[PDB]
């Protein structure tokens, strides 16, 4: 009934570029299914929407370390909460207020005749409703199997239906023995049913400004990044410069990586952890670049305990992490591997 | 008793060497001396570094991924001291070799050995080492 | 029944089935309490020691401590910290030497001060916990030196300084009665008083002279400083005891712990702590056994236990084990802490009935020191 | 039938009676022989550690050397000094560390070298004896790191001066073949050879690789510089001999240990040093039992002697206890030294008809490396 | 074997914890890590300072006083252990007192404890 | 030969025709009645103190040993072989007899018909006509006089206390094991281990204990302020410059009667002498001022050389264990001396 309508809805709306200001755009121009919900084409990179209905509703635990929520800076709440915010924020949809959004809604039959069956009759002549319908319906499209189909390699190896290759395998155990299992799983021990390579915490890893993408978004050359310090009420100095640990899963598809898209191939992202661990000239350098990596954007708040490991990734390790990473790559999009 | 004949795990005692999650551990085990099966004592120091066995768990049959973990910056505890290496490899295959004083990434570079964890990271086999 | 580890596989087994994930970290330890107890492993003289910290209500290692070549431990009553001096070489057992003293929290364990001594100036000499003593207030650690002559370091542990040496007379151990003032006990057979400043010749004045020189007083008698009851066996099990609460040495009758036949039969005290003291109940516990008069730092297996102001024997304890020291909890029904340093084991009993109730075993090399926080 | 404590009895008895008079003093350790025998105690990873000095031939303790944590010990073979890699930290276990080379003189024991290695740079391991190697020449002596990543510190003991860290591939252990050469094991299944200069990346060159991803090649290969011989067997007893001596290698053809019917009957090696090789006799020993596949660090209660040319199996001994290491001393009618771990105690037998001779005990806490000079 | 019953001097084997000379020794015997009855292993440092008591040699029914001395400057040796407290006092009479680690004297200041050494120095008087 | 060679040396010890101007015998500065020192030195020209002879016949004779310690001999300085080689020395030697030269000596022994008859039946017809012939004999008829009981009696206290004849006071008892457990023993004690048939509390070496000049001594000696005394390196043949500042260790026999102390006769008091190795091992301020001046005890008179092995024990002497030793070398007075004590 209301369940799989809702989402049906919410399927609408994702490819509608009514939801744009000028209708030049739907969510799926910049997170287009082709290329797992990312864009196969603002300053931050666009991340993916698959599996981002596995993190949870943001909170600060009993340690006192925020986790989970929507944007690189954790800045909505959780699905819904980040659907409001990407219809207004002019770096996604762009539209100027709700009363817009409503009036576009009002003037598709289509959605005259979905929104009140779910919602109520007249519930588009309403902008605050009308807005937080549309909310939930993108927010329950995207908590559906589509969007986490737990189909990878990965996932039928864990399910004893097929084996990796001796180099997957590597990689796998390199995963699990070095540092990247500190942020990039679920739990910290046990195993997680339906593990997604992100334990959703906030980190600053020390990446350097993207120059590139800095000066074509028009944010100025003065503008600092100050990741979750820029979510509203928080007001935490520690939390400056931290961002959301990302999911793996799909990661060899959805170059190029970091929050502000820094570095174009996964090897690099990578070879990035040898910064802060091997003594050898070439971990200071960036391969894409010939030049070192750059300070970071914020130098404070950085994650040295984890990062500063004692171990360097050889060339072997590196090349079986690139292998096991490409595991986690759903189904449908084994063939862009080639 | 015949330290010889093919290890059986039990899940019933985990201050005892056959313990099941303790299937590739080396050292002495952190539960006998103030910390517990996957914490160190106070005033040691917790690795980041870890290596790994895939050990049988009787109970329910399935393997599971202990990343044994050391507590460092202590003098070796000398209570419940065990050694063994199911699917143990030699040093050239690190991941899985447990003569290494895994203790990079402690607190204060800590690196001497106190007593090692045994927390279950995965559900999981090897090639080299399945039930 | 149950024992520890066993009703830990229980839980992880139970955590497991059910998915409870945990974060892997450091413990502390639980909150200091009557029934902490501390085991410290001189090691039969190893370069390098260990002290064990033990919940004696569970029977469970709760924490160590590493120590260097035959540390001193103290433990502040109030539980609020504990400490040792101790003595390092920059070659395992060669090159330069330093003393020092710590200071820990008692429930992370982390040193909270580290304190030089200068020019080396401990005491080495198998452990006596009254060769290294805290003031009242726990501000003031004060230490014994021999070479080149007695004398006794005063150490600020508020201020986290080594203060100064001072001079005394050809006296040993030290038993702190207030801020500035220990007592000593002297060859001479006399106590000495001792009173202290920041500078200047301390003032020293002594109590007559109290045993004969043939009266051997040994080296580990019981003091307790909330109750400034000191109570020190002789070889023979004769037991003086001094009351220094007033700040002036008055002297109680002298006990036996032995009956005459006892003796005649051979019965003495032996060990190493062979005597505990529990201030709330004012009652003595001595380690005897059937021995050879000069077999004195042998085990005993049995423990009187006697009224400390009548001398009457309330319970004779065959405690089953080779024990070298004893101790005892000092709340309502206490432990009664019986070390064995052959077999490395700890074995706590009911003080009332003298049963073994629980034991901790794997305690190091040569396990020889107890010492328990009077709280109350 | 006379002990050596009883011979001792007698001799001072003599002198007591006839008034010989002698100066107590400091004695020197006979002469480095081939039958002196070195037993490393990493006493199962305590942060101190000792080495025992004994001559096999009359089973006699002549000596002993401290050590800190994991340390690595190196014999000279012309009997001309050892040496040792070395770790302690400021406070026991905690606290800063150095690592440092000590050099010792073999007869009055004293070090007459203490190199400071920089940036504590030692791969700390259950002892491996050839993670740290002397050149041919005596002069440099090699150690390997692990973290950051594998590396070899090269440290010259003519100038008591440590020199550089070599950036090495993915390869573990250091078998040294000239002054300026040695050859690792690789990951991928090859030896590096390394060549080193005095400044420069060193030349690396890998043989063809020489074993499969699924046959595991133990922690301790013997390696004889004298023969240039490395003799490294498998978990099966396969036996890898590779042929250092025209200074590149040549593999031997592979010879089995264990027949096909005996590993069927689940015969395999196991223990700690389970190979010793003996250069004059090109002879090859190898602690062996009957386990599961993955008990290979169990003691063995069986030694295999085979010829190292055809693989023949030249006798199989009883050795009577649970032993974890052997070795051989490089005379002719060698001893074959059986270390065990759990009764701390070496045996020494007659290699040729495997009984035993004598016996060493008290060696430490859980003694596991037996070195030998070979001095012919 | 009984350890509470009366020590039983020998003069038949120094190793052993009843050799006669061992009356008050504590610690190790010397002649087990290298050294001899009374000389020090090699590497370790004789003390100058003693401690003294009187043991009944049973070969010649004469008591003699064994001014024992430590060898100072390794870890303790571990082999051959022993305590024998004949005529032992506590530590206020240090002159017959043996847990004090009595390494005075001992050349580069070593004051660690290895093993004791079992000289005589006089007929007991 | 024995008893009546040594009944010659008893004749010629006490004759003053033996002395460069006829005016003293040995035993003018080694008064038998004195322990064989000089009262005059006591609280009763060289700057060295009179020796005591009793003992002086159980030291071996001068030699190397094999760990290249001298050992034996006689004189502070060893520069004498045996009593035999001393008493030759002594014949000669400006500051004990002064006689100019052997003739001289053999001269005065002709002047004395006893001398003539007792010489000739122990050595021959004609033995003092050949001047060194009679020289050489009278030298070793001293030292047999010197062998004999009478110098040597093993009647003290400590010699009836071994034999169990008598005990030690408490305070007695306890100053002879602080004797054999501190560093007195290294020096005082003949044997390094053993027991001793005859001990006289000297292992006979030679040794730098680090004293400073005897100012009053060295002034009246007329030597001069730049002299030294090298000791052992002083014994014609002795080259090697180790054994500068060294002397022989004394008997402590008779110590208590035989005051003033040390080579040079620096301290007047027993005590005192107990008190100077406290030098080298005590922190306390007093411990480097010398109690008979209230001054510092001085520089070395010569800085090389000392026995810091032995002397820097690093434990201090309380004043009840200087008491105890005190009680103790007193027990070593020989019996006929025991009235000595009181004053
Ligand atoms: C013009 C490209 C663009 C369009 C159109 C767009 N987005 Fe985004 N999206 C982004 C970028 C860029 C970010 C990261 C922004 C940040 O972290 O501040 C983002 C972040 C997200 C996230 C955060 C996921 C995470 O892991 O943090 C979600 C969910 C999301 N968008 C959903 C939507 C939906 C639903 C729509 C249509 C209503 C939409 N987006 C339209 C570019 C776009
Ligand atoms: C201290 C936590 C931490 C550790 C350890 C860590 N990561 Fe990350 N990782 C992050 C965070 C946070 C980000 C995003 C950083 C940013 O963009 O600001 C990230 C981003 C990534 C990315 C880019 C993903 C994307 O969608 O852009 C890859 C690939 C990656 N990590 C792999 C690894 C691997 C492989 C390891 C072990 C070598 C590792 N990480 C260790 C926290 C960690
Ligand atoms: C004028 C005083 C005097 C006279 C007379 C005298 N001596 Fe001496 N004697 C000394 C002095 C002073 C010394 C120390 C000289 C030195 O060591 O160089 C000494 C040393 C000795 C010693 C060495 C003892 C030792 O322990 O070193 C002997 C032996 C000796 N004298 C015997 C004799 C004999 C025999 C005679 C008679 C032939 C004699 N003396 C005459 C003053 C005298
Ligand atoms: C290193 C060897 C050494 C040690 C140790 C030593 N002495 Fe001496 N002692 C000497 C020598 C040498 C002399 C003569 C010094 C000199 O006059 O130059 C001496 C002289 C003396 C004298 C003066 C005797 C005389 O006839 O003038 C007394 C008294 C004395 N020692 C007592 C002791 C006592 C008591 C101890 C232990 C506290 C002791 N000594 C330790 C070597 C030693
Ligand atoms: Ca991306
Ligand atoms: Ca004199
Ligand atoms: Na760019
Ligand atoms: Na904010
Ligand atoms: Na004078
Ligand atoms: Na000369």
């Amino acid at each position: 009934p209301a369940d799989d309508a809702l989402a049906a809805l919410g399927a609408q709306l994702f490819v509608d570029p009514a939801l744009s200001r000028n209708a030049t755009q739907s969510c799926a121009t910049c997170h287009d299914p082709a290329r797992a919900f990312t864009d196969p084409r603002g300053d931050r990179n666009t991340p993916t929407l698959g599996y981002a209905a596995l993190v949870p509703a943001f909170h600060r635990d009993a340690n006192g370390k925020y986790k989970g929520g929507q944007f690189w800076d954790g800045r909505a709440d959780d699905l819904k909460q980040q659907a409001g915010q990407s219809m207004l924020n002019p770096v996604e949809m762009a539209m100027p207020d709700r009363a817009a959004v409503a009036a576009r809604l009002r003037d598709d039959p289509a959605y005259r005749t979905g929104f009140e069956a779910l919602f109520g009759k007249g519930v588009l002549d309403d902008p605050e409703r009308a807005f937080d319908a549309a909310a939930e319906a993108l927010a329950a499209y995207q908590a559906t199997g589509e969007f986490s189909p737990f189909d990878s390699k990965y996932d039928r190896v864990m399910r004893g239906e097929e084996k990796f290759t001796p180099l997957e395998e590597f990689g796998y155990t390199v995963f699990i023995t070095w540092n990247c299992r500190l942020c990039h799983m679920q739990r910290k021990q046990g195993v997680a049913e339906r593990e997604t390579f992100t334990n959703f915490e906030y980190h600053n890893i020390g990446l350097p400004v993207n120059e590139t993408a800095r000066e074509a978004s028009g944010l100025g050359a003065d503008h600092v990044d100050h990741g979750l310090l820029a979510r509203p009420g928080i007001e935490d100095p520690a939390q400056s410069g931290r961002f959301k640990v990302p999911s793996l899963r799909n990661v060899a598809v959805t170059g190029p990586y970091m929050h502000n898209g820094v570095f174009t191939d996964l090897r690099t992202a990578i070879l990035f952890y040898n910064k802060y661990t091997s003594r050898r000239p070439e971990a200071k350098i960036n391969p894409e670049t010939g030049a070192p990596w750059g300070e970071p954007e914020v130098a404070r708040n950085l994650s040295l305990a984890e990062l500063q490991s004692g171990l360097m990734l050889d060339d072997g390790r590196v090349d079986a992490l690139v292998a096991f990473l490409e595991t986690l790559t759903d189904r449908r999009y084994e063939p862009l591997l080639e | 008793t015949d330290p010889r004949a093919k290890w059986v795990p039990q899940d019933n005692d985990i201050q005892a060497c056959d313990y099941w999650r303790h299937c590739s551990i080396d050292g002495n085990i952190c539960d006998c001396s103030g910390g517990s099966l996957t914490n160190c004592p106070p005033g040691t120091k917790l690795a980041t570094a870890s290596w790994v066995a895939s050990c049988y768990n009787p109970t329910d049959g399935q393997s599971y991924l202990i990343a044994y973990r050391d507590c460092c910056g202590y003098n070796v505890s000398g209570r419940c001291p065990c050694l063994n290496t199911e699917g143990e490899l030699p040093v050239y295959r690190p991941e899985f070799a447990n003569d290494i004083i895994w203790c990079f990434g402690a607190e204060d570079d800590a690196m001497t050995y106190h007593c090692t964890i045994s927390p279950i990271v995965g559900k999981a086999s090897h090639h080299h080492h399945h039930h | 029944q149950e024992t520890q580890g066993q009703a830990a596989a229980r839980a992880a087994a139970a955590d497991l089935a059910a998915g409870q994930d945990d974060e892997p970290r450091i413990l502390e330890a639980p909150a200091p309490d009557a029934r902490r107890v501390y085991v410290n492993d001189p090691a039969h003289f190893a370069a390098v020691t260990q002290q064990f910290v033990i919940d004696g209500e569970a029977g469970r290692v709760i924490g160590m401590i590493d120590g260097g070549f035959l540390p001193n431990p103290v433990v502040a009553d109030d539980g609020s910290f504990i400490a040792h001096a101790s003595t390092v070489f920059s070659r395992i057992a060669r090159g330069e030497r330093t003393d020092y003293v710590e200071v820990f929290d008692p429930v992370t364990l982390l040193p909270t001060a580290d304190i030089e001594l200068p020019d080396a100036p401990r005491f080495l000499v198998g452990t006596y916990p009254w060769m290294t003593s805290l003031t009242p207030d726990g501000k003031t650690l004060l230490f014994y030196q021999f070479s080149p002559a007695p004398a006794v370091g005063v150490v600020d542990l508020e201020g986290k300084a080594f203060k100064r040496m001072l001079d005394v007379p050809d006296c040993y151990h030290i038993f702190p009665t207030a801020p500035d003032t220990f007592f000593m006990h002297c060859r001479d057979g006399s106590l000495a008083k001792v009173a202290f400043g920041t500078e200047g010749t301390p003032e020293i004045t002594h109590t007559e002279v109290f045993h004969p020189e043939d009266e051997f007083l040994i080296n580990h008698p019981a003091y307790s400083q909330k109750a400034g009851r000191l109570v020190w066996p002789t070889y023979t099990g004769k037991i003086h005891q001094i009351d220094l609460s007033s700040g002036d040495a008055k002297f109680l009758p002298a006990v036996e712990a032995l009956t005459e036949a006892e003796r005649a039969d051979g019965w003495r005290p032996g060990g190493w702590q062979q005597v505990a003291y529990h201030r709330a109940l004012d009652r003595i516990y001595l380690l005897v056994d059937q021995r050879d008069e000069w077999r004195h730092k042998t085990a005993s297996r049995f423990v009187v236990v006697l009224d400390a102001k009548t001398g009457e024997r309330l319970a004779k304890f065959e405690m089953g084990h080779e024990i070298d020291s004893i101790n005892v909890s000092q709340d309502e029904k206490p432990l009664l802490y019986a070390l064995s340093t052959g077999d490395k084991t700890l074995y706590i009993h009911d003080a009332e009935s003298g049963e073994e109730l629980r034991s901790v075993n794997q305690l190091g090399h040569g396990p020889q020191v107890i010492t328990t926080a009077d709280m109350g």
